[PDB]
């Protein structure tokens, strides 16, 4: 009941569209720099 | 060569002396101070997760 009709986009009035959530799936590749040792720097009696 | 038996029997008192050695050396305080090596450790930081900046108006 208004001028602006047939416009492409998505207004903020009701974005949820009655849905609890919008979901997305994917893969997650991380190349972080751990502090982890290499089993050295550990005392000489490092054993059962 | 029989002298070894005589020496053992005669010197048996050193057995009790050695028992004292070990059972009071244990009592005495020792601390082997394992090091940190020449290479030094360090943790990341105190890091806490939060929601990022929000564009309010």
């Amino acid at each position: 009941r208004t001028r602006t009709v047939n416009l492409y986009g998505l207004p903020a009035a009701n974005p949820n569209n009655g849905n609890e959530y919008y979901e997305i799936s994917g893969r997650f590749s991380l190349i972080s720099l751990v502090p982890t040792n290499d089993d050295y720097q550990t005392p000489i009696m490092n054993s059962v | 060569a029989s002298l070894i038996y005589r020496q053992l029997l005669t010197n048996s008192y050193s057995v009790d002396l050695y028992d004292e050695i070990e059972q009071i050396g244990s009592g005495k305080t020792q601390n082997v101070t394992i090091n940190p090596g020449p290479f030094a450790q360090t943790r990341y930081a105190p890091v806490n997760w939060d929601h990022g900046e929000i564009n309010d108006s």
